[PDB]
This record gives C-alpha cells, structure tokens and sequence, in this order.
C-alpha cells in the first residue's frame, strides 16, 4: 500500500509504540486523572522550588554530558543534547520548539524524507539541536516505545555559580542570573519555571500539569516575532 | 431510517469537523429513548489507535480518512436493544470533557 | 466496574434553587462534568472539570465536586432550565454516565 | 539571517542546449531547498523540493542536486516556453528567504533596428506640452542605446523610455523613448533628431526632423 | 485542489489602510500554515508573516513593523492580511501561500496576487494625441502611427486600433508613471504604406474609473502633408 494521497501527518511519525507492561499510557490519551490520582506528587516531591536553589555568579557558560534516567516532568532538568535517533524507538510525534513548536518528520539518514510510518530499517528522527538564531530549534521531547517520556535540547545551559544542588538552568532561570533567557539558555517546553509552550500533546507528555491554566504570550526571537500560548498554573 | 434487518451492519458518519480537527479527539455516545446516555468508544486522528467500549469491545469497528470527515464505526448484528440515538462530540486532547456535541441519528431494528 | 448514582427526579418553584446530587465512590479525585440535554435536543456542556463552566452558560449555573459526592446548584429556576442532567467521569479506560435527573419547575 | 545567493544574475542560451543555475546558502541548511519558477505577471510556481525532488506535473528535463552550502538545478533541452524567473529558497529557518531570482533568455541572430520619428501634434502643441516619441522596432539583442538631440545638443534628465517584452513569435524587442518639452522649451529650438546605437548597426543611425513644417 | 482566489486591486492613499482576504476554492485552511508574500516591482520576493491555526501561532516578520495582522475565518474559510499606514513605498502585488505545518515544507500554492497603489492622486481620464507619420518616413516602404495616451489614472488603460481590427504589428508599451504622478503609454502599430490612404488608423483608448473613452484618429500625411 502507498503512504497517502501525500496526507503529511499520518505518515512521517513513528507510530511504534508497544506497553506489554500494562503502564497505561496509551489509555491516558484521552482522559487524565486529578494531580491527586494519578500519583504525581511523590514524582514532583524529589525536585524543589526555584526559590532556594543557589544565587549565580560572574559569566556564563555551558555545560553537557548531564542527564539523569527518569522522566522529565520537573522545570529543571539536563536533557543531554540531542543527536540522530532510530523510528523504533519513539512513540506519537515529535514537537521541537522554535519557541513556536514545529513537528519534525522522519529523515531517512541525511536529508532524505520518508513516507513508511517510521517503521524501516534507515527511517530516522534527525534532529540537532542548534539555536535557532543560528537555525534550527532549541530543543524537544518524545514518548520512547515503552510509553516513558524522553527529553533532548541545546546544551543545557548552566548558571554561573554553585551550591550543593547548583541548577542546571534548562530554562529563564531569572533573578539568579539577569541573562538566563529562552534564548541563550531555554533547551525545551519550559518557557519559564512555571509554564510549558501549549501544544496539543502538552498534558500527554506531562501528565501531572492538568492544573495549569491558558496564558497569551509573545516573544522576539532572531528577527521574528512570535505569539504563543503559555499554559501556567499558580505563577 | 428503516429497519436493518436483524443481523446487519450501520455506519456513523460523524461528520466529525469541530475545533482544531487533527488535534481534537472524536468520540461516539447512544442514547436508548429515556434511558441515559452510554460511551461506545473513541478515536484520535493521529495516533491511529481506536479505544472499543467493554460491552462493544467485539463489533466497534473505527475506521476513518486524513480528511475531515469519513470517520465513522461499523456496528454488527444489529439487536432491538441497539435501537437509539447516536451523537458524535469533539473534545479536546486530554482533557475528557466532551465539547461540541453534533447533531443526533436515530438508528432503528425491528 | 464503576456506577455513579443520581437521583431520579427534582421538583421546584420558579426563582428557588435546586440542587442535583452526583454520587460514587471516591468520587472526589476523578473529573466530573455536566451536561444538559432539553427535550430532543442534542446534549450541551454545562459544566467541565466540576466547577468550570464554558462560554455562552449564565453565572448562575454552579457546581462543586467533594468526597464522595458532586452537586449541580441552580439559583432562580425558570421554565428554560427545565432539561435533564447527566453527570460524566473517567474511570479505569472507561466513560460512565451517570443517570439523569429531570428538573421539572 | 540565511541570505542565499544565485547564479548566474541572467544568463542566455539557445533552444536545445542544457542550463545550469547554482544557487548556495550562506550557512548548512542540510537538505531544505526548493526552486520556483515565475513567469512574467504570474504567481510563482515551484519546481524543486528537498534540493533534489521532482513535483508532479513538472516536466522532467528540470534536476536538482547538492547538499550542504552547494545546491544546483539544470534543464537539460531548454524549451520555448522555459524563459522565465527562478528563485531558490531556504526552508531551514522560521524565517522564510528567497534567492536573487535568475533571468533565462533564448539566443538567436542579431537583427537590425528600425528607428523612427513622430512629431507633436497640434493639439497637445496649444496645451503648454509637446511630446516627441522615437520608435525602435523589432531588434535584437536588448542593450541599444537611444539619445535625443535637439539643435545637436544633448539632453539629460528629460526622457522617459520603455521596452516590451520578448517577442514569443520573433525573439525580438522593441523600445520607444519619449522626450517632453512645455511650450515655451518648445518654442526656442529647429531641430530635433534621435540616435541610436545597436550591435547590429556599423555606425549609429540618426533620424532628425524640422521644427514645424506645419 | 485547492484554487486559492484573492480580492481585486485595491487604490488607497498614504497613511490608510488595507485589508485583503484570500479564500480557498476547493480547499480548507485548517491543518496548514498561511503565510503572505509580497513581491515589489523589479524586485524578489519577500516574507511578510505565517499564521497557523491549529497551533494557535503567528509569526510576523519584523520587517513590517507591527502593521500587518493576519486572521482566519473557519466559517467563511477566509484569511485576512490587515496593513496600517500605508507609506508610498507599499506599492506592490501580494500574494497569499499556503505551506504544511511540519518542519521544511514548500510552497505548494499560491494567490494570483492583489496589487496595492498608493498615491495621492484622483481618478482622472485620458489625453489621446496622434502620431501622425512624417512624408519622408511614409516614403521609405514602411510607416507607423500611434496614439499617446497621456495623463490618466489610475491604471489600466487598453488601447484597441479599429476596435481591435489591426493586432498584428501593435506594441503597445507598458505604461509610466510621469513625475506629476500620472501615468502614459503608447501603443504603435506598423502597416504598409500602401494601405495608409485607407483609413483604420484611429485607436480606442477605453479607461474604467474615469468611464473615458476616446476614439482619435490619426491621419496619415496629416499637417501640411
Ligand atoms: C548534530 O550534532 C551532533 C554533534 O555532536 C552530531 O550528531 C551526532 O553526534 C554524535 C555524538 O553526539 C555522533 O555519533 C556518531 O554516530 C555515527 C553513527 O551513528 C558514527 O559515524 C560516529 O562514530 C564515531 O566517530 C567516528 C566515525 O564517524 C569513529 O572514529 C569513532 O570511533 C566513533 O565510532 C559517531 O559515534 C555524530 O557526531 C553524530 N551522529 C550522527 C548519526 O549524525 C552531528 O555533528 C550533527 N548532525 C549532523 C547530521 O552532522
Ligand atoms: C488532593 O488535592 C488537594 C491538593 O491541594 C488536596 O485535596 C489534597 O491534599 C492532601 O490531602 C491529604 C489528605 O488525603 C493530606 O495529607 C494533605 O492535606 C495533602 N497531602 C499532600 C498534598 O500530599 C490532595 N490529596 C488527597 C489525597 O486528597
Ligand atoms: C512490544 O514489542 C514486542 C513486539 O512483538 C513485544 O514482545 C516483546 O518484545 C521485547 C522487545 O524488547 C522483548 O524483550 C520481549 O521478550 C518480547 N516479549 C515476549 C517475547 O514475550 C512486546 O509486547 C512489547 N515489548 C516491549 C519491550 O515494548
Ligand atoms: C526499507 O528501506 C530499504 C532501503 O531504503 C529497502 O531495502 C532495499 O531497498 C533497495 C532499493 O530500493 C532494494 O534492494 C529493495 O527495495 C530493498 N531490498 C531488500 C529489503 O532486501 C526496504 O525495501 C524498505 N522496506 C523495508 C520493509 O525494509
């Protein structure tokens, strides 16, 4: 059988997803229980507020090699900057943000599209994170076959400083460093510590944010002006 | 409509065009005459993945297009106990309410 | 399985307010959402995530969801909120319904 | 920015012979190129996907290829109906660019212009403007250079001249330059001529007529 | 299939503003990105904004200072480009391209483009002269006339020879635009001498905003002879 009458969104995704183990992840993608039920809160007890973290010091820099195997559904994180990954290994699209997100499709090897499902041998996600004033995204996530959130971005930005628990900014960590900024250290939803881009998979991906409440918000980025929806809970 | 003569197959055009489209999970409910309403199954357009209800977990068949219609079921073995209302709802990704419900088809079975 | 219980009918006098119960077991950490069907009609949402309401719904529809119990309140009935209630929820890969009450002013 | 850059700016060729047009991106942009083709007075149309794909419908003497900083298409049998404007854009940055746009021509033999003359007419002559028009019909190639004498004196700043389009039939051009005097810059001059200067000409051609004659 | 149809030209003056819609014959706007390119006279083409609805996003290019605001309307299935303070330098054809929503996509369609006039001036009628041919030019095999159209706007004008009788031979040239802000144009035409004692020699100069139309004849050997 062909692909499609071209039909740009039902191919070019890698529709793999397998849960022998009966996690119900999948069943999860039309309802969502309450931040009580669906057991999160011990989930986000082992990472704290940004209040207490460490104050920054001096310059900026960069830092790479992190990333602890869990599931990123905390405002900090490392995600251990991305690189080529096979369609066998991802589940549901693949949202890379601009900020403005954008769905990357499958690349067979170098920069050939593909129209197979994701399933074959050469299909490929290429994605590589770059900042986009300089081309390309700042980072994104993906549910791997099994059904566990997977997150990837440009370096993780480190904030100049120290501590016992010093942050590895993924995102607009302010009044640490004035210059932490969805731009020079922003890797992936997190627009600021308390709000992801919307997207329509926002709450699939993290399942415990059901709490959070619409926002319009916008922001230049390069030469390009951007508005996007903000959801954010509390503030 | 007339009667489907006992053992038969419908089809539920759900005219499906609400919201965003792609991004807006499509759903089916039947509603016997003053008897409440009842869930049958759901369906999302890109994650082709058509959760069945436990009681139709056999003769719910989805099957749809790219496009923004041709989603629909294929209910077997028609029964007196299958005649009622069906209404189709868009409702968005995750949240679980059903907005938008669309106009009702009475399905009938002598 | 999973049953979620209504009464069966409410009776009221116009401009008073009524009160349509929603009940089941630990109800309190599962979604509830309300909806309104008139006489053949094709139901409309009036009320999502318990107490949220959409756009287009007066402010005089309130619901609140606790416990083991959930409660659609109306204040100053009139011959147009005369329709039955269904009370929805989300359970273990499954949708129930709740039975409906008819609100007869 | 991506600013991209074309090559050649306008190239010519005969019909029958095979064109190369490079187009480069000022950084990598992997494999995120398309080329569109615009007719004059048209919306553009595209040609070329992912730098090296081939749309439906689009005949199939246009190819594409490269990768990186290097991206080429090529007609191997230009046609008649080839003769237009390309573009090469980059899809790589949310910030959509477009290339320089190249200009495609057909070659064929140099052809001699006709030159000629049209005095004022009486009725704009009383409405305080005078209009004198030079015709160059039917020539090749373009570049031709037209200058109007008056009293052999050259003129600067006061001209106005427009060319058609390729001729689909001939592959010929033409051209007219206007000058405009009022009345009273009118008035004061005997004689008015115009040169034109062409590759297909020896020497310049001079056609000149008398003021009045009326 | 989609066929997308834009709106008619449209004249505004400095400091106004414009609204242009595109609509998709054949077609549906959802599921896409919408973006709008203008292309300037002798010049490439440019970005001027993307909306996409799905997402719920817009982005506009930086180059237009805020003043284009693009919309989509689902139950017209219509896209609306709105610019403010139309400066003289506006003046152009825009066009409306549709796109996919996934990274790297072509411009897979595109409007027939509306143009844009912005100019301080008023709708004014046509001045038709003759070209009269000279005797010694009439003498030498091969002779053309014309008629200067001078003096309008806006544009179009169409000059016919004969009702449009005479169409080989005639070049008519494309018009411009005279420092006063008024346009001109000429549309010769080259005919045997032999024929020039019969008379088919006056051109139809037809202008729709003025409702002008003016048929002057030019006469062969006119003035003295
Ligand atoms: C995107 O940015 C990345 C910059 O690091 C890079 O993308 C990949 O980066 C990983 C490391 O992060 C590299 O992985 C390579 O994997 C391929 C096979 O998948 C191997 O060719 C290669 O092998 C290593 O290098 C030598 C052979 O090339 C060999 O001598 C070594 O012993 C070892 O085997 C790497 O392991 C690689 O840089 C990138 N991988 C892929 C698959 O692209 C890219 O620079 C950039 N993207 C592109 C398209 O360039
Ligand atoms: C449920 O959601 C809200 C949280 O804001 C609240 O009703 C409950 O808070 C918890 O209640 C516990 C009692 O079951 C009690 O330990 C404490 O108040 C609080 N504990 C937490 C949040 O860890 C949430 N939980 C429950 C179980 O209802
Ligand atoms: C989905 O993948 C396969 C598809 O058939 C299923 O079978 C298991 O595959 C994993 C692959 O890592 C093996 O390790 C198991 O041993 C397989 N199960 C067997 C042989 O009983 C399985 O349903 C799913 N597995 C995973 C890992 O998602
Ligand atoms: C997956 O892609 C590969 C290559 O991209 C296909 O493998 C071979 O492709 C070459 C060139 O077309 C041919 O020899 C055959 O088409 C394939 N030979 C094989 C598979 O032995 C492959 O067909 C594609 N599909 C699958 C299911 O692997």
């Amino acid at each position: 059988l062909i692909n499609t009458n071209g039909s740009w969104h039902i191919n070019r995704t890698a529709l793999n997803c397998n849960d022998s183990l009966h996690t119900g992840f999948l069943a999860a993608l039309f309802y969502t229980h309450k931040f009580n039920a669906s057991g999160c809160p011990e989930r986000m007890a082992h990472c704290r507020p940004i209040d207490e973290f460490a104050q920054g010091w001096g310059p900026i820099t960069y830092a790479e090699g992190h990333g602890s195997d869990q599931r990123p559904y905390c405002w900090h994180y490392a995600p251990r900057q991305c690189g080529t990954i096979p369609a066998s290994q991802v589940c549901g699209p693949v949202y890379c943000f601009t900020p403005s997100p954008v769905v990357v499709g499958t690349t067979d090897r170098f920069g050939a599209p593909t129209y197979t499902w994701g399933e074959n041998e050469t299909d490929v996600l290429i994605l590589n994170n770059t900042r986009p004033p300089q081309g390309n995204w700042f980072g994104c996530t993906w549910m791997n076959s099994t059904g566990f959130t997977k997150t990837c971005g440009g370096p993780p930005c480190n904030i100049g400083g120290v501590g016992n628990n010093t942050l590895t900014c993924p995102t607009d960590c302010f009044r640490k460093h004035p210059e932490a900024t969805y731009t020079k250290c922003g890797s992936g939803p997190w627009l600021t510590p308390r709000c992801l881009v919307d997207y329509p998979y926002r709450l699939w991906h993290y399942p415990c944010t059901v709490n959070f409440t619409i926002f319009k918000v916008r922001m230049y980025v390069g030469g390009v002006e951007h508005r996007l929806n903000a959801a954010c809970n509390i503030g | 409509a007339e009667v489907k003569k006992p053992g038969s197959s419908v089809k539920v055009s759900c005219e499906a065009s609400g919201g965003t489209h792609s991004n807006y999970v499509i759903t089916w409910v039947r509603q016997a005459p003053g008897q409440g309403l009842e869930w049958m199954g759901g369906f999302i357009p890109d994650f082709r993945t058509a959760m069945y209800a436990q009681g139709f977990q056999g003769r719910v068949t989805i099957t749809a297009d790219e496009s923004t219609s041709l989603a629909y079921m294929e209910l077997t073995n028609l029964r007196s106990e299958d005649t009622a209302v069906y209404y189709c709802a868009r409702g968005p990704l995750s949240r679980g309410y059903y907005d938008y419900w669309g106009p009702g088809t009475l399905v009938t079975v002598s | 399985s999973y049953v979620l219980t209504q009464p069966p009918s409410v009776s009221v006098a116009p401009g008073q307010t009524a009160s349509i119960t929603c009940s089941g077991d630990k109800l309190g950490d599962k979604y509830v959402s309300w909806y309104q069907q008139r006489p053949g009609q094709s139901p409309v949402l009036v009320l999502y995530q318990d107490s949220k309401r959409p756009s287009g719904i007066p402010e005089r529809f309130s619901g609140s969801n606790s416990g083991n119990t959930a409660t659609l309140t109306i204040s100053g009935t009139q011959a147009m909120d005369e329709a039955d209630y269904y009370c929805q929820a989300w359970d273990s890969s499954a949708l129930v319904f709740g039975g409906g009450t008819k609100l007869t002013v | 920015d991506v600013l991209m850059t074309q090559s050649p700016s306008s190239l010519s060729a005969s019909v029958g012979d095979r064109v190369t047009i490079s187009c480069r991106a000022s950084q990598s942009i992997s494999s995120f190129l398309n080329w569109y083709q615009q007719k004059p007075g048209k919306a553009p149309k595209l040609l070329i996907s992912a730098a090296s794909s081939l749309s439906s419908g689009v005949p199939s003497r246009f190819s594409g290829s490269g990768s990186g900083t290097s991206f080429t298409l090529t007609i191997s049998s230009l046609q008649p109906e080839d003769v237009a404007t390309y573009y090469c854009q980059q899809s790589y940055s949310f910030l959509l660019t477009f290339g320089g746009g190249t200009n495609v021509e057909i070659k064929r033999t140099v052809a001699a212009p006709s030159v000629f003359i049209f005095p004022p007419s009486d009725e704009q002559l009383k409405s305080g403007t005078a209009s004198v028009v030079c015709l160059l019909n039917n020539f090749y190639p373009r570049e031709a250079k037209v200058q109007w004498k008056v009293d052999n004196a050259l003129q600067s700043g006061n001209s106005q001249e427009s060319v058609t389009e390729q001729d689909s039939k001939d592959s010929t051009y033409s051209l007219s330059s206007t000058l405009t005097l009022s009345k009273a810059d009118y008035e004061k001059h005997k004689v008015y001529a115009c040169e034109v200067t062409h590759q297909g000409l020896s020497s310049p051609v001079t056609k000149s007529f008398n003021r009045g004659e009326c």
